[PDB]
C-alpha cells in the first residue's frame, strides 16, 4: 500500500497499477485497480501485467473494450468481446464497424431470430457507406434480392456480375429491367463527367 | 484484307459482322485474347466466346454462356479453370467458384488459406450451418495460414537483419566477398540465398534489379569499363552505410523487403485479427511484435538507404554527394496500423 501510494505521489502510474495488483493473491481481481485504470486509461499495462492470470486479464478485456466502444474504435470492441463473448454487444460493434460478415456469420450460428434485421442494419449501412459490392452481396445472399442486388451491382459499376446474378434467378429479363438501363445510366453519368 | 475493308465497309452492319470475325481471328493470331475475346461476339457464336475467354481470363462470362447453352460440362469447365486459377495464383475465384458451383465448400475453405481472408472462409463454412466446422475447415486452416505466415515473416525479419550488416551474412547460406567489381547477385526471389559475385548472376536475368533505382549501369565518363555502377569500393573498413555498399543491389533488396512487407500488411492484419478472434491472442501478439520489430529496424535506415541514378563514375566518395535524386526512385516504407489489443 506504501508503495502504491508513493508511486501515486509522484505520478508514476504505472508503477501504481503493478504493486496495487500484487496486494492481494486472491483468484478475483480487485476492484480499486479497475477503477484506477478507468480513471487513467493504462488498461495496456493491465494486459502486459496480466497475461498470467486469464480470468482477470478478460476483466481488463472487458473495461477495455468498453473504453475503445466509448471512445473511438470499434472493431478493438468486437473483437474484446471475442472472449467475454457479450452478444449483443459484440453485434453491435461489428455492425458499426461495417463488418457484416463476421457479425452476420454470429448472428446465424447464435440468433436465428435477428438474421435478417441486422442484414437490414447492415444494406442501410452499405447504402449509406455507398459500398454497393458487399451491398449487393448481402441483398442476394440475405434479403435474396435478385432485383435489388442487381440494382448495387449497377450502382457499383457492375455488370458482369450483376449478368450472373440474372441468369441465376433464370430472369433475363432483369437486363431490360435494371441491367440495360443501369448501362444507359452509366453512360449517361460518364458524358456528364 | 480488313484494313480495306474497315473504311469503306465500316458501317454494314452485317458485313461488319464477318469483318470482325476476321479482325478477331487475326488479332488471336497477333497472339492477344482479351480484344479477340471482345471481338470474337458480334455474330452471336458464343463456343468461340468460350474458347477465347479460356485465354482471357474472362471467367465468369464463360461459365455464364456456358451455363445458358451447355450446362452440362459446366461443372468441369469450373474445375478446368480452377487448374489454371492455382496455376495462375487466384485462389479467391477459385474457391467462389467452387463453394457456389461446385459442391463442397471445404477446398473452397483451403483455397481461401492461399488467400488469407479468414472472415469469408469462416461465412461460407458457418454458411452449412454447424459452429464445428470453424474447428473442421477454417481453425486448422487458420493454424496453417498462421505457420505460413510466421515462417514467411520470419524470412523477412531475416532479410532485414542481414541487409542491415555490410555482409548481409544473417541468415544460413548469404555471403558475398570483398572487392568485387561486379554482379548482382540477387538469384534468389527474396535473396534469400546469394552466391559471390563471380558465380552469382553471371545469367542475363536479373529480377527485380531494375524496378529499384533510376539509373543503369550505362557509365557517361566510361569509368569500370562500363561495367555496373557502383562497384568500386568493396571494402569492409567503409564505416557507414548507403550507396556505399553495392548500391543498387542494397536497394533492390530493401525494394523487395518493403513491397513484401506492404502486400503481407494487410493479409498480415487479416491473420493476426483472425488468431485474435480464436483465443490465441498470444500468437497475434507474436506475430504483430515480430511485425513492429522489423517495421521499426527499417524505420531508421532508409535515411541511409540510397542510390544514385545517373552520377556514380568510378565515386571515389562512399555515399557521394549527400542526397542528389529524393527518396522515391529509391525504396521507401510506409506506416503500420497496428490493433490495440495483442499489447
Amino acid at each position: 500500500r506504501r508503495k502504491f501510494l508513493i508511486d501515486d505521489y509522484l505520478g508514476n502510474y504505472e508503477k501504481a497499477l503493478e504493486h496495487l495488483s500484487e496486494i492481494d493473491k486472491d483468484g478475483n481481481v480487485s476492484e480499486e485497480v479497475i477503477d484506477y485504470v478507468e480513471s487513467h486509461d493504462l488498461y495496456k499495462h493491465g494486459l502486459a501485467l496480466y497475461r498470467y492470470d486469464s480470468e482477470k486479464q478478460n476483466v481488463i478485456y472487458n473495461i477495455y473494450a468498453k473504453h475503445l466502444s466509448s471512445n473511438q474504435m470499434y472493431t478493438d470492441a468486437a473483437v474484446a468481446y471475442e472472449m467475454l463473448g457479450k452478444l449483443k454487444e459484440a453485434m453491435g460493434a461489428y455492425q458499426s464497424a461495417k463488418r457484416w460478415r463476421e457479425a452476420m456469420s454470429i448472428a446465424v450460428q447464435k440468433f436465428p431470430e435477428e438474421v435478417e434485421s441486422v442484414a437490414e442494419e447492415l444494406i442501410s449501412s452499405l447504402t449509406f457507406e455507398h459500398r454497393y459490392v458487399d451491398a449487393a452481396d448481402i441483398q442476394l445472399e440475405y434479403l435474396d434480392n435478385v432485383k435489388e442486388a442487381v440494382a448495387l451491382y449497377c450502382k457499383a459499376y457492375r455488370y458482369d456480375i450483376a449478368s450472373l446474378v440474372a441468369i441465376k434467378a433464370k430472369k433475363d429479363e432483369l437486363l431490360e429491367e435494371v441491367v440495360d438501363p443501369g448501362l444507359g445510366e452509366g453512360f449517361g453519368i460518364i458524358a456528364e463527367l | 484484307l480488313y484494313k480495306h475493308g474497315l473504311a469503306l465497309y465500316r458501317y454494314d452492319s452485317e458485313k461488319q459482322n464477318v469483318i470482325y470475325n476476321i479482325y478477331a481471328k487475326h488479332l488471336s493470331s497477333n497472339q492477344m485474347y482479351t480484344d479477340a475475346a471482345v471481338a470474337y461476339e458480334m455474330l452471336g457464336k458464343l463456343k468461340e466466346a468460350m474458347g477465347a475467354y479460356q485465354s482471357a481470363k474472362r471467367w465468369r462470362e464463360a461459365m455464364s454462356i456456358a451455363v445458358q447453352k451447355f450446362p452440362e460440362e459446366v461443372e468441369s469447365v469450373a474445375e478446368e479453370l480452377i487448374s489454371s486459377l492455382t496455376f495462375e495464383h487466384r485462389y479467391v475465384d477459385a474457391a467462389d467458384i467452387q463453394l457456389e458451383y461446385l459442391d463442397n465448400v471445404k477446398e473452397a475453405v483451403a483455397l481461401y488459406c492461399k488467400a488469407y481472408r479468414y472472415d469469408i472462409a469462416s461465412l461460407v463454412a458457418i454458411k452449412a450451418k454447424k459452429d464445428e466446422l470453424l474447428e473442421e475447415v477454417v481453425d486448422p486452416g487458420l493454424g496453417e495460414g498462421f505457420g505460413i505466415i510466421a515462417e514467411l515473416l520470419a524470412d523477412c525479419k531475416g532479410q532485414i537483419n542481414s541487409q542491415l550488416r555490410r555482409l548481409r551474412e544473417l541468415r544460413a547460406k548469404k555471403e558475398e566477398n570483398p572487392y568485387a567489381f561486379y554482379g548482382q547477385e540477387t538469384e534468389q526471389a527474396d535473396d534469400v540465398s546469394v552466391a559471390p559475385s563471380e558465380t552469382s548472376t553471371q545469367e542475363s536475368f536479373f529480377t527485380r534489379y531494375t524496378g529499384k533505382t533510376g539509373g543503369t549501369a550505362k557509365t557517361g565518363a566510361s569509368r569500370r569499363t562500363a561495367k555496373n555502377k557502383r562497384r568500386e569500393e568493396r571494402k569492409r573498413a567503409r564505416g557507414k552505410k548507403g550507396t556505399i555498399y553495392e548500391e543498387e543491389y542494397l536497394v533492390q533488396s530493401v525494394g523487395r523487403l518493403i513491397e513484401r512487407l506492404n502486400q503481407t500488411k494487410p493479409d498480415a492484419v487479416r491473420v493476426v485479427e483472425g488468431l485474435c478472434r480464436r483465443n490465441m491472442r498470444e500468437q497475434a501478439h507474436q506475430i504483430q511484435k515480430n511485425f513492429v520489430e522489423v517495421l521499426d529496424l527499417l524505420k531508421a535506415n532508409v535515411k541511409e538507404i540510397y542510390s544514385i541514378s545517373e552520377k556514380d563514375r568510378e565515386r571515389v566518395n562512399e555515399n557521394g554527394e549527400v542526397y542528389y535524386i529524393p527518396e522515391i526512385p529509391v525504396p521507401e516504407i510506409h506506416d503500420f496500423p497496428k490493433s490495440h489489443i495483442v499489447d
